[PDB]
Parts: C-alpha cells; structure tokens; sequence
C-alpha cells in the first residue's frame, strides 16, 4: 500500500538550489509512526542521510551536520508528500537521492530507523551545461546464422545529457537476454550507451524489435524499429 | 542483600498530610538512590508516582511529593484523600539494580464505622456422616476492615483447628471475613457448648451454639 | 504509550519450569526497558531483574540468578520469564513492568500467578447450612452452603441457579492441607424459608463436577 | 557519520558456499542495527532489521547476529540472484557496503561486430560496436583493428553488471571515429582474448560490404 514518488530536475547549476519531491501513497505524511526521511548515494560518500521531518504534536526537522546550513525538508499535508531543498550546491553535492520511511519497522513499539520503503531515486548531476536528448540508431543482425542459430541486434544512444536514459524492448514484452550497458562519458562532455538483445535467428521473419527509450530531462521518447 | 523499609501500614482521615519513609540498611538514602515508587490499588492495579526521588509521573495530582528526609526517602500526601488508599512501595537504586521496600499500608477512613455482624452455624448431618465436623463462623458488614476471631469450646479457648480468610470487600463496600472451626465428629459429640469471638475496635461480638439443639 | 499483557494463570507440581509472557502493545517515542517483580502473600514485593530490549543487557537480583531467565522475542514484542525447578516458595504474582528515561515504573501488566502444589484434582464435598431451629425467631434468616476440600481453584457457587442474587455473601477460600475450602451464605426474610426452595448451585470445572444441594431444617 | 567498517568489503563465492560479513559498529545497539540488500539500479531493500529480524519477504537462508560491537549477516546458502551490494546500519550511520560476486564456471564470450549504421553516417560520425556476451570470468579484453593496425585509442568499454541468472557478464566496446576518417579504411576489427578461449577470437567486417 505504501509508495513513495519521487519527483523533480536531476540537473541543478552550481550555486543554485536542489528541488525535490516524494509524495506518499497509503498513509498520511502527519501518520503518528511515519517518519520521513530524504538519504543519497554517491561512490564518494557511499549511503548518507540528510534530514528527516516528522509530526508528533508539531513538525520537527533533523538534518545531518555535512547539510545542516543548506537543507531544509518541509511536509505538505495538503498534497500528503515531502520536500527537499538543498542550497548552493556543488558537484559534491552530485548523486541518487532517495526518500525513505522510517517508524512503520518498530521493536517493543518504539521506532527502530529502519527504512523499510524507499523511493526510486532520483539521479541528481550538478552542472551548468545544457540538456540534450539523444539520437538512437539501430545496430542491425547480421546475415551470420540467420537460417538457424542465434542474433544479436540493439541500439545505440549517444549524445546525451544529463543521465539516465531508459531502455526497453517491445515494450516489456521481450527481456529475455536482454544487455543494457552503464552509459559512457565522451570526451565532447555527453553520454552515450548501448543497448543490445539475443533472439533466436528464426524469430528475425516473423517478430519486430523495437527499442523503447526515453531520456526524462529533456522530455524525449523514441521508438527505434530495429530490422535487417 | 540491601534491605529497604518502610512503616507497615498507617490509618488516616481525609485532609490530613501524611508522610511515608523509605529507609536504606546500608546507611542513608542519597540523590544516587533515585527513589521512586508505585501505588497498588485493588485489583492489583500499580500505577507509578515519583521517580529520580521527588519527580512526579504524569497524570499524579500535585497531592504527592518526593523528598529526602534526614536520611531516608520519603511521599508525603498534602490533603490524603479516599482515593488515596493504597499500597505505597518504594524501591531504591543500588549502582545496578532495585532494591523494592515492603510497603506502607495505607487506609483513608472512607466510610461510617461498622459494627461486625456474626452468624454461627453447626455441623451439618451429612459432613458428620464422614466422621467430620466444621462450624462455619461468617463476619459480615464492618468497618474498618480489622477483624480478631477466636474460638470458645465449652467456655474454654481454642488453639487449634481454626482458619480465618482475610477480609475482603462486599457489595456494599463494607468487609467480610469467615472463619472454621474444622473438628472431628467425636470431639463435637465430647462437648455441649461453642462459640464464636469477634474484636473489633475495641468492642467484641460473639455467637454461641449448642449441640444438644441440633 | 504501551499497554503490557501478561500470560494466564499457572498450575505446577514442585520440580517443574514455567514461561510468563508479557507481550507490548501500543506506541513508545522513548525506548524503555522490562523489568519483572515477584509479589507474595500479596503485599512482599521483590526485584527479579530486567531486559533491554533496545541493547539486550540483563541484570538480576542475586536472589533469581540461575532461577529466572529473561529473554525477549523483538519481532513480536514479547518479553519471556523462565523459572527453573519450581518450590512452594515460587508460588506469586509475577508482574513485568515499564521503567523508561525517568526511572519510575509507569505501565505494568496485570500479573500473573503462578501456583506450586503437589496437590491432585479433587472434587469438593458440598454441605448445607441452616441455623438451629430454636433460633428460628426473627424477621430475617441467613442460610449458606460449605464447599469443603476442592482443588483447584477455582469453584463457582450461585444460588437458586443464580435467580437469588442479593442478601449473598461468598467468602474466599482458606488452604487446608493442600485442598481449598470455602462458603457462601444468603439472608432472606423469615416468611421466605422453610417455605421457598433455597438451593445453591456449587460448580468445580476442573473436574467437570457441578453439584445442587437444597436446605431444610 | 564516518561510514562503518564492513569486513569483507568485497567477496566472491560459489553457489551454496556459507557467506558471513561483519559490520564494526561502535556500539552494542542490536535493536536499531540493520542491513539492506541493493541490487543495480535499485534502492536498497531492508533485509534484516534489529540484527535478526527477517524483512518482509526475505528468504530463510539470510540470517543475522552480533556479538559486542560486531554485527553479522550470514547467507547460509549462496544463490545466483543474491549478487548485490550488501550494507549494514546503525541509528542514522551506514556502513561503507560489502559487494558480493558469484563464482561459476569458464564460460567464454559470444562475440558480435557491428557497423555504423547508414542513418548515423549522414550526421558525420562513426560507431562501430563490438559485443563480448555472457562471459566469465570479468576479465575479457578487446584490440580494435583498422586495415589490420592496433588502435591505441577513439574506444570505450563498458561492462555489465553480473547477471542475476546466470552470473555471467557482458562487455560492449565502441570505436568512435568521424566519417571522413571511417571512409579511409576497408577492414574492421575487434579481437577478444579471455581465459574460456584457446586462441583470440576476431569479427570483422569490411566497409561498405558491411
Ligand atoms: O531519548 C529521547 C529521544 O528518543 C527519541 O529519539 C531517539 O530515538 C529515535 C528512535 O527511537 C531516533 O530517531 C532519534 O534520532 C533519537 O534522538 C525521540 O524521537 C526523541 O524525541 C527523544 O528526545
Ligand atoms: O581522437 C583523435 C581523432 O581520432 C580519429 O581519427 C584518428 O584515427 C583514425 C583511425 O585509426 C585515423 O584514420 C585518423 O586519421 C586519425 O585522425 C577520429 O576520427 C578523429 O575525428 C579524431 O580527431
């Protein structure tokens, strides 16, 4: 019953403020066992929680010291969801953001600070270069062990910014096998990844591959027919 | 093996300011005993009152005080009130553990005194039949709850064979109490007379029965 | 806050061990630890020890190490006491009690007793009570009925299947060689008896045995 | 809130091996530690909490204990989908994580070559990717080729993370070049050498025959 939906632009300039949102899904933000909590993922920092908010008879707010004088992480009982505001941010400041409840897991009744529903995260890259959406080109089956065998076929993304860009195939219908490689950063400053599928050969007369892909930030989708 | 004491009972009127003590058989009651103590209510209901010596717990009226007296802990009840009645304990803190006291009886006069009433009944012909007797001395209706029986064989008195059940509360808020006078078929046919003696606040109440009226 | 709510009454012959439960319920924002306290004859109030339930420390009392064991299970909220080789003296009220950052004791379970008697299941005698029939002279009359050598407790005893409830006075139980005897007794008005059916309604459960009896000069 | 010691900080074990790993807190707080299974791309998962405690719908073989400051998750049996990043907790303080890699069979990569495509040559550039498929051991490696000549740069790699099947991995490498330059060479190459292969593997294809 609990959801957690994270919102908001994962690129944030320098020196600007971070914004993001969760909004909870089965069970009040006010909830007398609801504990609300914003936590982020680096490689530099590892797993590290920033704050919480919760109601008890009034709001209160905790944040860790490394964010104490920038963050601030304010409840909306109107629309039953949380904020985080992060200020004057900077490449440091790049990583997943997670929001997560605490207070539902208790021992002998007493909230413990275990996370026991999260958020999907919402990849955050400080920087002050522009979005850009990116061009999908097919890499096609080769003529190799087509009258019986295996194939491979996929696209190919590039020139993108900020991350991340989804990939799906036949719009979930088709998983099986399926590669989708961690994005590259050329040195132009974009992104750019693969994404690739082994299917029987004698499925390349009778089935269509399309990969799906989606790059939220700059509100672009594509559907790419992949064919001999 | 800390021995803590407290007074065993005590009996007041409602308004009067009554203290109870908390003492340590190590030596004297300090800050670093963190007195505390519970309330048990009839119906074995504890609720707790003072904590960290003179630290009221929510909900206690302001009545109840904490202190250190001299060398031993003490509750004093400004204004006792009928409500007041209780069992009072206090435990003390040893470094690592508490030491509970025996507890303070305490009775708040509630009520109009009442005079014990006492029926006597004989043996009956049945329980005879298997050789055993037993008179059954029922104590009904007093006030305050402080009853002594004792039994008169012949006009003479008894040692043994009796058991007297404590008092307990009775629908009208009053207290009974019955005691048995447990022979055995031979002894009740060796004497005529018997009787059952009640004390109360000073006045005694009895009932006699003979077995030549049986 | 957290209401605690202990396990049922206990019947043991002397040798065996026991387990008391009290199990946690409701909310605490302050974390808190259980302590256990022993009452016998019903004023004689003993510190067993206690369990954190938060660090998992346990303390006893000198007295209860190696007699009592404290655990506690977190994923159900229940905290555990075991006795080992239970004595008439283990015969109690155990309670378990919340004592939190102030360090008074501010919720306790209800209690539980425990009984430690090598006495077998033994149905009560019942007997009736009337008066001598020379004191039969007076406005009211007061009856009874003896129930003599019951274990265990308890016996229910009602009157006229519990149609007579008023002028009725059941007494508690006195320990008579390891078996209970008890009695209750009724006032009704001269004019009432010998002329009405007065009979009480004596039921021991733990040996499926319910008895009547009637009473007559 | 220094990230807590987690000891290992990286193993790798066979299916059905015994796996312990140790967080070195600073207190014995056993109520309010924790540990959370993270698959890629996935936020962590609460796995055990107050030291032994089951999450909803965590298997049995996942158990946890402590022991003074010490606290343990164990895997009594290892299964394939248990790859993850592994990270104890305590209060408001995570531990720094303990990566977990299955150890199967040799198993050699499935090599595949693709050219540019049309569409993507009009714009100006040219990629051309190499695919190594279901592999390991992790450590493949890829020679670029032009007209038979080594490239010593103009590609990157990427690796996948270990499949939560089959516990193999998957590499792409792609050699980026501009059209001009594409259209100055015939053959393409991209050679593989990994340990489940005898000798190198080469795919190849030549320009414009593609
Ligand atoms: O010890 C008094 C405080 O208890 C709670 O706070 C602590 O424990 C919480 C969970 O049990 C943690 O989330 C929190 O970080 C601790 O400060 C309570 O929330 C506080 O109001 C009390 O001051
Ligand atoms: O990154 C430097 C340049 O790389 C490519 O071009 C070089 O490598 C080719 C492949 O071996 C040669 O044919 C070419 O002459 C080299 O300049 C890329 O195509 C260039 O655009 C880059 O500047």
């Amino acid at each position: 019953q609990v959801q957690l939906q994270q919102s908001g632009p994962g690129l944030v300039k320098p020196s600007q403020t971070l914004s993001l949102t969760c909004a909870i899904s089965g069970d009040s933000v006010s909830s007398y066992n609801a504990v609300w909590n914003w936590i982020r993922q680096s490689p530099s920092r590892g797993l590290e929680w920033l704050g919480r908010t919760y109601y008890r008879s009034g709001w209160y707010n905790d944040y860790a010291e490394s964010v104490k004088s920038r963050i601030t992480i304010n409840p909306d009982t109107s629309k039953n969801q949380f904020s985080l505001q992060l200020n004057s941010v900077t490449p440091e400041d790049t990583a997943v953001y997670y929001c997560a409840r605490s207070g539902h897991i208790t021992v002998f009744g007493v909230n413990v600070d275990a996370f026991d529903m999260w958020g999907q995260g919402t990849m955050v890259t400080v920087s002050s270069a522009s979005t850009k959406g990116p061009s999908v080109f097919p890499l096609a089956p080769s003529s190799k062990s087509t009258s019986g065998g295996t194939a491979a076929l996929g696209c190919l993304v590039k020139d993108y910014f900020p991350e991340p860009v989804t990939v799906s195939w036949n719009s979930g219908a088709l998983t099986s096998g399926v590669h989708t490689f961690p994005a590259v950063l050329q040195s132009s400053g974009l992104y750019s990844l693969s994404s690739v599928v082994t299917v029987p050969s004698s499925s390349l007369g009778t089935q269509t591959y399309i990969c799906n892909v989606n790059h939220k930030p700059s509100n672009t989708k594509v559907d790419k027919k992949v064919e001999p | 093996q800390a021995v803590v004491t407290q007074e065993s009972a005590l009996t007041t009127s409602p308004g009067e300011t009554v203290t109870l003590t908390c003492r340590s058989s190590t030596g004297a009651v300090t800050t670093s005993n963190y007195a505390n103590w519970v309330q048990e209510k009839p119906d074995h209901l504890f609720t707790g009152l003072i904590g960290g010596t003179n630290n009221r717990a929510p909900g206690v009226p302001a009545r109840f005080s904490g202190s250190l007296i001299g060398d031993k802990a003490a509750l004093t009840i400004t204004g006792a009130q009928t409500e007041d009645e209780a069992i009072y304990f206090c435990a003390l803190w040893y470094s690592n553990h508490w030491v509970f006291g025996g507890g303070t009886k305490l009775t708040v006069l509630g009520q109009p005194k009442s005079s014990p009433s006492v029926t006597l009944f004989p043996p009956s012909s049945e329980e005879l039949e298997t050789n055993k007797a037993t008179l059954v001395c029922t104590i009904t209706d007093f006030y305050p709850g402080v009853v002594t029986v004792d039994w008169k064989v012949d006009g003479t008195p008894v040692t043994q064979g009796m058991e007297t059940t404590q008092p307990s509360k009775q629908s009208n808020n009053k207290y009974m109490a019955s005691s048995y006078l447990t022979l055995t078929a031979r002894a009740w046919e060796r004497h005529s007379s018997y009787s059952c003696q009640v004390t109360h606040e000073g006045h005694t109440v009895e009932k006699s029965l003979s077995r030549a009226d049986c | 806050e957290v209401q605690l709510q202990e396990s049922g009454p206990e019947l043991m012959k002397p040798g065996a061990s026991v387990k008391i439960s009290c199990k946690a319920s409701g909310y605490s924002f302050t974390s808190y630890n259980m302590h256990w306290v022993k009452q016998s004859h019903g004023k004689s109030l003993e510190w067993i020890g206690y369990i954190d339930p938060f660090n998992d420390g346990t303390t006893y009392n000198q007295k209860f190490k190696g007699k009592a064991t404290l655990t506690v299970d977190k994923s159900s909220s229940t905290a555990y006491m075991h006795l080992s080789s239970l004595t008439s003296e283990d015969s109690a009220v155990y309670y378990c009690a919340k004592l939190g950052p102030y360090w008074y004791f501010d919720v306790w379970g209800a209690g539980t007793t425990v009984t430690v008697s090598s006495a077998k299941t033994t149905a009560p005698s019942v007997y009736p009570l009337a008066p001598v029939c020379g004191d039969t002279t007076g406005s009211s009359v007061t009856l009874g009925c003896l129930v003599k050598g019951y274990f265990p407790e308890p016996v229910t005893l009602t009157w006229n299947s519990g149609s007579l409830s008023s002028g009725v006075h059941t007494f508690p139980a006195v320990l008579q060689s390891d078996l209970y005897t008890l009695s209750s007794s009724v006032t009704v008005t001269s004019s009432t008896w010998p002329s009405q059916s007065i009979t009480c309604n004596v039921a021991h459960p733990a040996s499926s045995t319910k008895v009547d009896k009637k009473i007559e000069p | 809130d220094i990230q807590m010691t987690q000891s290992p900080s990286s193993l790798s074990a066979s299916v059905g091996d015994r796996v312990t790993i140790t967080c070195r807190t600073s207190q014995s707080l056993s109520s309010y530690t924790h540990w959370y299974q993270q698959k890629p791309g996935k936020a962590p998962k609460l796995l055990i909490y107050a030291a032994s405690s089951r999450g909803s719908g965590v298997p049995s073989r996942f158990s946890g204990s402590g022991s003074g400051t010490d606290f343990t998750l164990t895997i009594s049996s290892l299964q394939p989908e248990d790859f993850a990043t592994y990270y104890c907790q305590q209060s408001r303080t995570f531990g720094q994580g303990t990566k977990v890699e299955i150890k199967r069979t040799v198993a050699a990569p499935s090599v595949f070559i693709f050219p540019p495509s049309d569409e993507q040559l009009k714009s100006g550039t040219a990629s051309v990717v190499c695919l190594l498929n279901n592999f390991y051991p992790r450590e493949a490696k890829v020679q670029w080729k032009v007209d038979n000549a080594l490239q010593s740069g103009n590609s990157q790699e990427s690796v996948t993370e270990q499949d939560s099947k089959d516990s193999t991995y998957s590499l792409s490498s792609t050699l980026t070049l501009s059209k001009a330059d594409y259209e100055k060479h015939k053959v393409y190459a991209c050679e593989v050498t990994h340990q489940g292969l005898s000798s190198p593997v080469t795919k190849s294809f030549n320009r414009g025959e593609c």
